[PDB]
């Protein structure tokens, strides 16, 4: 609102060209994901009896071969990650001042007067859009009857998206996979805007935009573990229906990944 | 998106771009910039029709602006039947300093037109067509203050006549509810359209500030002009007022129009203001003057002094026995001196037309702080606000 | 303006050819 | 619901045959042999009632019979709800489905109507699968069936017609899903066809077209009684696909995707098509 | 070594259309950088005098519109992060300790037993491989004439790649814009195995690559600043010349981003 | 027959018909049903069907068309080839001495190449004009203009240099009623002449100025490979324009510019339009 | 390195004009008049010194001059060292480069020789970019290029040859800087060439054509002067982009792909290409 961008400015510089053809392939990686979908589609090319062989692995440089320069783990310092939470249960209300802990912490500075964000980005452009999804009537809110938001990083504030309820929330953004999801309390949704992303340096921004997309949500990942939250980053979603649900217009911005939020019993 | 772009020795605009937006419900933005070889056409609503539309003004404006050619040089009563030739006189008359006998005896520069009622072909003075400076400058003495009243473009002649009809409507509505502070109705402000941009729109400025919706339709007339107001005391907005205005058959139609425009005034110079643009950016002294009316105060001026025909706030948009009736006959009962200027051009296997609508019988442009002819068969000094006869409505 | 002509035209385009 | 799968089961002599796309057995059991030509004649799905009743009538245990029946690819168990309920087919060219309602029964396709797009008055219950099949194409009977019926609760459409030497299926237009329209569709195959060497289908020429009331027609071959025949195919499978008996699980990256044929090459192309930016199906 | 992969395993359930497609996508991004090309080449579509105004800025979802829910910066808990270093300054020795302390911090577990890294990963693949580059003579070194690295996060243990010269690896990775870069003691360069990504989720996974690489990149930045070491994220390099210099085979792997670390005085 | 677009507007019982050239009022109840009836028929019709038509609003069969050909509702266009041949005129017309022996098995068909600097040129009825210029002026095409736009079944087109670009011009067709050179120039130069806000920096001034000086504007700096690629360029639309009727090739193929960026070497294919001000609607 | 950029001066009675691609200029001074000959008379570039003595000569301040000759269009100065120090051409036809040499240098391009690939001991210095034009394509004269000089320090290709109606130049093959090779290039093409609707050029058709000893001619329309010109124009501007005067800079995302024209439509493609799987060029 006092750094407020306009796309009018930003698509005075795109290429077309450039924008149809991203569009293009990242169309094919979208998902059809649905419970009514279960029995008639899939989603892993290799079978669920080879999946541990490849889980947790290393590739080697030169392989069948050990000689390898070994480091102390005497070096780490860190806490192990908190494994991501499954079957999330929403016995308990989760306040709004958890879900601000979270968002101010993973995407904004602690000066409310700076600009600079605790993840970089290509160009400063900031193509990346942090969008929040309130999915239990056990999650505390803002503004009755909201249950999409917009998060503005730098004003450090919440702009209302969505009055779609709870349930038709939670259908979009949980795929044909629900039930092993169980019940969170909330979810963020990552979302590219694609001509930010290209207007400066093109193809490569659209590189550029989604490693950004990954340093987002790994700040959220290490802020959930620090203030209790249990989380699951999710690539089971149709993203047209998220997209929908949220009142995205697709043409201009799209939904890279989900994540939620929670507890675990 | 869209994001053509032609080289400058072009016959086409620099850049025509459909703008991105987040919100799926918000209404699609599209312009057309070209130098300043005019200012920037733009159009709003549904996506193709902002597409349509910002093309539209696109031909429209540069048109008027930069394409006329005069087909010479007459005396007003040489060029049309007499009792127009002398409803322009009368016109003429009050606008500049000249007599009567240097008006009638003065060759102006000459355009094409018929009479709307009878087809009757004729001329009128390009003088108040031409947009530029050159096309008739030996004529401006007679008429300095020219603008885009009544304008329009289609590549139909009907759409294109039903726009210029449809303008010139709003544009006498406008400038007489100006000068005298009456409206037929207000529309609820809280009126649900059941068009998801029009609902976001009204839900968004309502949440920013405060609307009014006022039928101001010229009395009598079939159809409705619909005029809606925005302002706000709200410190941290860059908008404190904004407005926009359509006329059409359907109360429905012109509503949502009015309430699209005011939302495309809103935008433009909201992004002129957050984008640093200076003073030296705006060229144009009607954008000039909406720019400084940008305060709460023009809202409030209108409100206040606003008096309304009906008691009750209308709660529907449905119509009335009045909407029905002939827009034709009313307007020659007012006056048989109105004409329509028409150009047209071959594109592909189609001709393109340029209209604009215009009678000295009513107001001949938009600006009664500039020279205007505020005698006319619809006002005549006195009848209004005295203060309001001298200076320009808040309208871009 | 300089000593050598007047500039008649210009291509404003061409004549223009991290974070900032 | 038990779906039925495609088999044979031959006998010569005192030999009997099972045959499958899962396997083949040397059956040695008359009971089961009676089961199995039973199973044979009935078309696509079976009550589970049925199915107990036809195995106690052959004196054969149920969950062992079952068994048998699943392993070997004769039947199979599916537990979920469908998106659409229902399926409808409004064509130009109806009669080419006169027998569609009854044969595609045994491919697991629900298609309750064959609706001829000449009929004034045409309804479409909630959550219907409506494909649109034209010969003689126009964007005017498109754009009034979308008219007639996005409203309608869980509705989808699909679209199928001729463009040149192909075959076209679009992907699977659905309002409450958020995916790409007729429109959307025309335009992607439209721009490839201009010999541009550019995706970007825009400039001055097509945004003065875009002035005029949007309205066309297609050029397309003429077809003869095997382009009918191949298209049916491709129709029936696709239904299948979404609505009916899957044999062959899609991946979820593609399940919705546009299908497209070269009736000369008989060569299928399986392609996700983006929104248009001039179209307005988001918007709705 | 005991956590082997054979990439054999992995090509078996290949699509080669999803490969090529990806691939021909991919290259679309990469660029040309050199010192030699800065006279004949650009990078940004916008006019470095245009930029400012879109630099660290919000899109809003109604914009024009300022109604916001505002959330307390009391909540903040955190640091501001470091500017990110330019023109980088190798006076000072730099020990493989210091080298050490980011790996295994940034990418691994403090548990040497445990697989579980301190990032998510689709399908705990893991397609994204860790390169570490010596760039600088007052860099200390394990192996001498040593200076590409692969980095096993497992193991927790460096395997030997290349032995280019240190001038010729600071060549490939700083693009033409090296004299503005200034003189880092280390890179890291992070590549993206392309049919690792792809064989379990197709075109998705593509996606789920690149993001991952922002989460990796994202750790080692919050590392760099707990240990002191300066860091600037890069996309000023000529991918294939950087590929070749490392010695990785193009048809397989590819560098999606480079990441500069040193002191700044 | 192609019926050319035109409107028709009504009130009381009078009618105007409006066409690309003309404006007229129609007091005649038989030509207002024959003007209706051709309004709703899109394009390309058969003379018996308009003979037809004519005999039902009983008008005159041969005055009824001279009318509607006059004021520009139709034109009497050919189903076979609109240009039997072609000849290139030019200020370089060295450039083209094999042009006519290489282009036959392109099928192009150049019968000769003519010097703009030849005092009486004449040129055969259902020719195609190419007027090539390094060094263009207005006057120069004006005189190509005057001297034939009466030849029967007669078009042209002219390619010329602007800066970088060379600039191919659509087909300037008297007979089939399509746009001119100066529907595009000076079109152009009255929107920089008639700006809100001259850009004081204009090209326009260059163009003027050289008006004002007698002085044709060069082709910036042409060597051998840029007439290599200007010749191809040529040599590809006279081949496009080869063998071309209404029946067979849409107006657009016509009513459509090429500018190449000599530098890039891209091409740009844009619509060319009237301009209601051209003096070449008479 | 002053680099004289494309502009006309001209003069009729008493009027002079400059007209570059930057600007145009009313002239008012003789003295930069006959400087404005001179340099419009030397081709490409021209020493420092060499202009500040054209600039003494006509009585103008050097720095003055320099600034109105840069600012209008005229000239530059350029600062880098270039990859390539210096260009060949390698050809089957080398009549059609027997002026290059000379009226390349206007464009800034240093070509050193036109060979003729029959001739034996062909010499090629390090750091020189070598352009191999073929109209005749054999897949040996390329092998034969590339085994002679791969090895060559800084060396790197271009191939520019005839496909169907297709003049083809390839992106710049740079063992130095990783680059796909000639035969990445031409198995791209033809891979898009087959009528396979799929990108994926694989099967067991071509997995047996594999077994045999590499070797291809491309089938092309032939030639006439126009169409060689026109590959003579795309060649200099190719040249020029990559080690000449640059008068439009490259994106860096293509500044080393492909180019491909129609010589039909005269339209450009510029695409950057894949490592080809089966090619050897990122094993050397
Ligand atoms: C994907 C990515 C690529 C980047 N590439 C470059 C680069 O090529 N050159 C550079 O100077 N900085 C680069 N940066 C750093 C950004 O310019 C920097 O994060 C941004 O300007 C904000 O400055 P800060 O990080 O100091 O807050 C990159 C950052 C990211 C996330
Ligand atoms: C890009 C991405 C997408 C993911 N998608 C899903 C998903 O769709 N479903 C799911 O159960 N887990 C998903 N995960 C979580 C991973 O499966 C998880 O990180 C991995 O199995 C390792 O387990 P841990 O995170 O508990 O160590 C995703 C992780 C990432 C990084
Ligand atoms: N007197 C007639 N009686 C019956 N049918 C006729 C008559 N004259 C013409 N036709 C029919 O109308 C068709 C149109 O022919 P028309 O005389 O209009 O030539 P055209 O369409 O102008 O073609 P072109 O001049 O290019 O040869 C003919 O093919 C013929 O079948
Ligand atoms: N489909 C169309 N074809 C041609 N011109 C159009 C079309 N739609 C709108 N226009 C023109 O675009 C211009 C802008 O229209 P619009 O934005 O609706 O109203 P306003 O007159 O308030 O600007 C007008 O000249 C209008 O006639
Ligand atoms: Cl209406
Ligand atoms: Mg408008
Ligand atoms: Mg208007
Ligand atoms: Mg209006
Ligand atoms: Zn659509
Ligand atoms: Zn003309
Ligand atoms: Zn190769």
């Amino acid at each position: 609102s006092k750094h407020e961008l306009s796309l009018v400015e930003v698509t005075h510089y795109t290429d077309p060209e450039v924008l149809a053809i991203v569009k293009d392939f990242h169309v094919r990686g979208n998902f059809a994901s649905l419970p009514e979908f279960a029995e008639r589609t899939f989603v892993s090319a290799v079978p669920l009896a080879h999946l541990e062989k490849f889980e947790n692995k290393e590739v080697l440089f030169r392989p069948g071969f050990s000689s390898v320069i070994n480091i102390s783990s005497s070096h780490n310092f860190s806490r192990e990650r908190l494994p991501s939470g499954i079957n999330f249960c929403d016995k308990n209300k989760l306040s709004i001042r958890t879900i601000e802990k979270l968002l101010v912490n993973a995407f904004s500075s602690p000066d409310p007067g700076s600009v600079r964000r605790p993840y970089p980005s290509g160009g400063a452009l900031y193509p990346i859009e942090v969008f929040l999804c309130r999915l239990s009537e056990n999650t505390e809110n803002w503004q009755a009857g909201t249950n999409v938001y917009h998060y503005l990083p730098l004003s450090q504030a919440l702009e209302p998206v969505a009055t779609c309820n709870t349930q038709s929330l939670y259908r979009s953004l949980s795929g044909g996979d629900s039930e092993r999801l169980g019940k969170p309390h909330f979810a963020l949704v990552y979302c590219i805007i694609f001509e930010k992303a290209l207007f400066k340096y093109r193809y490569r921004g659209y590189r550029m935009a989604l490693m950004e997309t990954g340093s987002m949500y790994q700040n959220a990942v290490l802020v959930a573990d620090q203030i209790g939250l249990k989380n699951r980053v999710w690539a089971g979603y149709t993203d047209s229906y998220v997209a929908k649900t949220m009142n995205l217009d697709q043409r201009t911005v799209a939904p890279l990944i989900v994540q939620f939020f929670g507890d675990v019993n | 998106m869209i994001n053509v772009y032609s080289n400058l020795m072009s016959a086409w605009p620099a850049t025509m771009a459909m703008s991105p937006k987040l919100n799926r419900n918000m209404p699609t933005f599209s312009q057309i910039w070209d130098y300043e070889r005019i200012t920037p056409a733009s159009a709003a609503g549904e996506t193709l029709k902002s597409i349509q539309g910002a093309i539209g003004e696109y031909f429209e404006r540069r048109h008027f602006f930069n394409e006329i050619v005069t087909g010479g040089q007459k005396t007003l009563y040489e060029m049309m039947p007499p009792s127009a030739a002398k409803a322009f006189t009368e016109a003429f008359f009050q606008i500049s300093s000249l007599t009567r006998d240097e008006i009638i005896t003065h060759k102006f520069k000459t355009v094409r037109a018929f009479n709307l009622f009878s087809l009757e072909q004729q001329e009128i003075p390009a003088v108040i067509i031409a947009l530029d400076n050159i096309t008739a400058a030996d004529d401006l003495k007679f008429y300095p203050d020219r603008d885009t009243c009544g304008c329009s473009f289609h590549g139909s002649l009907n759409d294109a006549i039903e726009g210029s009809l449809c303008e010139f409507m709003e544009r006498q509505s406008l400038l007489l509810y100006w000068l005298q502070g009456k409206a037929n109705t207000e529309i609820s402000s809280e009126i649900v359209t059941g068009i998801n941009h029009i609902d976001e729109i009204l839900l968004a400025l309502r949440s920013e500030g405060d609307i009014r919706i006022f039928d101001i339709t010229l009395p009598g007339a079939p159809g409705h002009a619909v005029l809606t107001l925005y302002g706000t005391k709200n410190k941290i907005s860059r908008i404190k007022y904004s407005t926009g205005l359509s006329y059409a058959n359907s109360l429905k139609k012109a509503l949502c129009k009015s309430v699209v425009e005011l939302w495309q005034s809103y935008i433009c110079l909201h992004n002129f203001l957050i984008g640093g643009y200076t003073d030296d950016d705006i060229i144009d002294s009607y954008q000039r003057h909406f720019m400084s009316c940008n305060k709460y105060e023009s809202f409030t001026d209108l409100c206040e002094n606003t008096v309304l025909l009906s008691d009750d706030v209308k709660l529907t948009l449905e119509e009335n026995i009045t909407s029905d009736t002939n827009l034709l006959n009313y307007l020659q009962q007012i006056s048989d001196n109105i004409f329509v200027y028409y150009a047209r051009e071959r594109v592909s296997n189609s001709l393109v037309w340029y209209t604009k609508i215009v009678s000295p019988d009513f107001f001949l442009h938009m600006n009664n702080s500039g020279a205007i002819n505020i005698n006319n068969k619809i006002y005549h000094t006195g009848d209004g606000i005295k203060v309001r006869e001298s200076k320009m409505v808040p309208f871009p | 303006a300089s000593e050598f002509g007047v500039v008649l035209s210009v291509d404003a385009l061409k004549l223009s050819r991290g974070s900032h | 619901m038990i779906n039925i799968l495609p088999f044979e089961i031959i006998s010569r002599n005192t030999k009997t045959l099972l045959i499958t796309y899962i396997s083949s057995v040397d059956i040695t059991h008359e009971g089961m042999k009676k089961v199995l030509e039973s199973l044979r004649s009935k078309q696509g799905i079976i009550s589970e009632y049925l199915l107990d009743k036809l195995l106690d009538e052959s004196l054969i245990d149920k969950d062992k019979g079952k068994e048998f029946l699943i392993t070997t690819g004769v039947i199979n168990k599916t537990k979920t709800s469908p998106l659409w309920v229902n399926s409808v087919i409004i064509s130009d060219v109806p009669h080419l489905f006169s027998n569609a309602r009854e044969q595609w029964k045994c491919d697991g396709v629900f298609v309750s109507h064959i609706i001829d797009i000449k009929d004034n008055n045409i309804n479409v219950s909630d959550s219907t699968l409506i494909w649109l099949h034209l010969e003689n194409y126009h964007s005017d009977i498109v754009k009034r069936i979308y008219s007639k019926f996005e409203s309608n609760p869980g509705v989808a459409f699909i679209q199928s017609y001729y463009l040149k030497e192909s075959f076209r299926i679009d992907g699977v237009y659905s309002p409450d899903l958020g995916t790409p329209c007729h429109f959307c569709h025309i335009e992607r195959w439209l721009s490839r066809e201009e010999k541009s060497f550019r995706r970007n289908e825009m400039s001055w020429a097509n945004l003065l077209q875009l002035l005029k009331k949007y309205q066309m027609t297609l050029p397309a071959l003429a077809l003869g009684e095997s382009e009918r025949g191949f298209s049916y195919h491709l129709i029936k499978r696709r239904l299948q696909e979404l609505t009916g008996t899957s044999l062959v699980k899609s991946h979820v990256d593609n399940f919705m995707s546009s299908v497209s044929a070269d009736l000369i090459t008989c060569i299928l192309c399986k392609e996700p098509v983006i929104h248009w930016q001039a179209c307005s199906c988001l918007e709705r």
